[PDB]
Order: C-alpha cells, then structure tokens, then sequence
C-alpha cells in the first residue's frame, strides 16, 4: 500500500532517500549521499506494485537515479530492485546496479553490482 | 569517487 | 546520440519498447512482451544523462516496469542499467534485476539476473 | 516459474 | 595468507562450508546446508590470491558447488566470488549466483542472483 | 553432451579456455587473454553436473580463476556460473562475477558483473 | 526447494 | 581500471 512507503528512509552507508507512493504505482522523490546538503540531491522515478499479495509477502519495487543535476554530472545510472517488507521495523532490502558511459573497447567493465538496506525514520 | 555512496 | 534514444525498440526475444526522452533527463512510455496481443503492456518511467562526455562514450541510461496493468499483477518489477550508442547501427545495451514479492523464507531466492541487447529491427 | 517480461 | 581461510565458517542461513587453502592457491572442502548431516554435503573447488596485498585489503577469493551427490542432483551449480577480511572477527562477505539446466526456451530465468556473510567458528 | 565439454573454447573478446572435464564432476584447465603471449595463462578450477537430465536442458557448470600467476597479481577473482548446450553448434552460456581486495571504505563497489558465450570458433 | 539454503 | 580478464 502507498502510504507505509512514502517518507524518509536510510541506508547502512548513511545515504539519505525521500519518495512519494502515487496512487496509481508511481515513485518519485530525490536521492542525497551522507555529506547531505543540497548537492548531492539527484532526482529519482519509479514504480511499485500498488496492489500486494496478502500473506507475509513483501511490495515488489525498483527505481533509477541517473547521476547529473546542477552542480555535478558523474555520466553514470544506478538501478535499485528489491522488496518492501513492512511492520514495525519497516524495511527496504534491494540490490543495484550501477552503470557508467564507456568506449566500446572498455565496455566489459562498465557495471557494478552491490546491495542496499533502507530503514525508515519519517513518513 | 562516485555520488551514490561515500 | 542524445535524442536518438526516442522511438521504437525490440530486444533479441520479440519485446517490443516504446520510448519518449525529455530534454532534461526524464524516459516514459511503454514496454509490452511478445505475442503482441493489446495488453501485455505495461508503464515504465525511467532517467538518463542528457549531458553525455564528448569523447566516444555512451549515454548512461535506466529504467523500471512493475508488472502489473489492468489485466494481471505477476507482484514483481525488473530495473534495466546500461547505455546507449548511436551510429547507423543504434542499439542499448543492458543487464537487468527481476525481483518478486516474496514471504522472508524465500527472499534468498528473490531476485533472478540476465542481460538484452535493444535494436530498432 | 513463468513471468510477462518474455515471449 | 592461507592459514586465516582455513577453518569452519558459517553464514547468516546456517549453512556450514569446510575449506583448506593449499600454498598454491587453491581450495578444497564440503559445503552443507543447515539440516547438517551427512547428505546435504557437497564437493567444493576454488582459488584464493595466495600473495595479497598488504594495507587493510581483504583478500579475493571465490568457489564453485555443483549440487550432485551419491543421493540427490539438482542440476544446478553455485559459485561465490568475495573477499577475505581478516581481524579478531574474520569475516568472508560474497555476492554469488546459482545457475539451473533449462531449455533453450527458458534460459533467460535460468540464474538467481544473492549475497551472504560468512562468520568463522575453528581452524 | 557431457564430455563435449572437453576442448578449447574462445568468448567473443578473443580470450580462450582450455578444459579438461573429469568424469566425477571435476573442471580443471587453464584461461589465457587475447594478445595470447604465453602468460597471459592462469589456473582454473571448477564443477559441473555429470549426470544432467534427459529432457533438452543444458548442463549447469562454474569455474574460478584467482589472478596471479608468476609475472602478474591483480588481486582480484572472477567466477563464471551458466550452462552448456550441445549439437553441431556447441556454446556455453555465462554470467560472472570480478571481486577485487578493497579497503572497507571502498568494499561496496568492489564488484563487476557481465556475461560470457564461448564457442569452439 | 534448493540444496544451497533452507 | 583494467585487468587481465579481457583483450
């Protein structure tokens, strides 16, 4: 349901997340990493499934940041793909992707791959 | 360095 | 280059993507499987660098589908990171993540891995 | 398994 | 160095794996699931950077399982690729992917993809 | 088919893989980079299924390579997971996983990820 | 069910 | 970067 994933919420590196759930599965919202501050905010968008299985099954979601905004451009997108688990402890548990723009030559090497877990600290 | 993380 | 993102694309196993990219870095439109029927389409909003390196590199790009229309929910979504490059010959490259809603027992075996190549045949 | 993403 | 990898590890499902590190980089052992007993033991082979740098680097090491043994085959091989980070607490952290036999028709969810932490008990 | 692994096999970058397939399970050989001077060659050891289904599928294997030999130590690792696929146009499928020995600050993009078809051509 | 985990 | 894997 939109409303438990809508706030702000964290990671273990200290990376700063704020979203909105719409009520048709759309995300938005802006990305910070731990310096805070206004920039390093990027923009972010993405989609969730609005209506979730019972049981105690998690809200599929994913979303993209593509690092450019005003004061910096890093020529790179990172993916994140994972699941909401809601409770008392809500938490977000995804895993990335980070792509870079590269020659043709240096192609091979141009994704990382890694995992993020999100507490949430404010609606 | 990258913007995602520090 | 830039703009060339916009249009019609299919990857190697008959998925046809539909793409519009704003100026400022935004990507909207539709993704839909093969078997063509009407409604194996789906929503996907995404970003992109629309400020790319002028040296010959390719444009760093993203996106997601949460699987769910007004048809079916599979309550899964998938997230594709990759680049692009323009010439005569114009293709995406990507590698994507595909995770389902799963009760804790299962989330090991969540997220399934693969990759597809876009072109505009 | 079997999924909307392919074919 | 070889010694530190040797021993009794575990990780956060309660699966046991058993390895040895050979001077000449490679590795050699049994990995089980946490049921324990005899037949859920499978034969594991790997290599490890025997030279690593020195720094507070870990040292880079990965490993396969191929799930077959004298009383069930799921068709089916693991690898694990992380590092070793040694200290008071030794840890291996890994990211790791399970590929299936499938038909051509199918391949394109053949592979999962996951992450596990390895906290070591003995020598 | 099982043994039709054994050989000498090429991804599309120009590096080669020779195996020999043990009839247990075992994956022994070496892997050497294009420009192919003779140390470019590093160990290989891996697993895979000996006895695979008798349906059409694939055989499940995987193979490590640490990245020392006795000129070279780029302390890093690389595992390839996938399957092998016969008939008069043999190939195997992979995706891989390169780890490198980071300091704690930088362990969260210590890892690639990419994929591999490597054919006896 | 797979042999890695439980 | 770069690295013996490739080319």
């Amino acid at each position: 349901a939109e409303a438990g994933i809508t706030g702000t919420w964290y990671n273990q590196l200290g990376s700063t997340f704020i979203v909105t759930a719409g009520a048709d599965g759309a995300l938005t919202g802006t990305y910070e990493s731990a310096v805070g501050n206004a920039e390093s905010r990027y923009v972010l968008t993405g989609r969730y499934d609005s209506a979730p299985a019972t049981d105690g099954s998690g809200t599929a979601l994913g979303w993209t940041v593509a690092w450019k905004n005003n004061y910096r451009n890093a020529h790179s997108a990172t993916t994140w793909s994972g699941q909401y688990v809601g409770g008392a402890e809500a938490r977000i548990n995804t895993q990335w992707l980070l792509t870079s723009g590269t020659t043709e030559a240096n192609a091979w090497k141009s994704t990382l791959v890694g995992h993020d877990t999100f507490t949430k600290v404010k609606p | 360095s990258h913007p995602q993380n520090t």
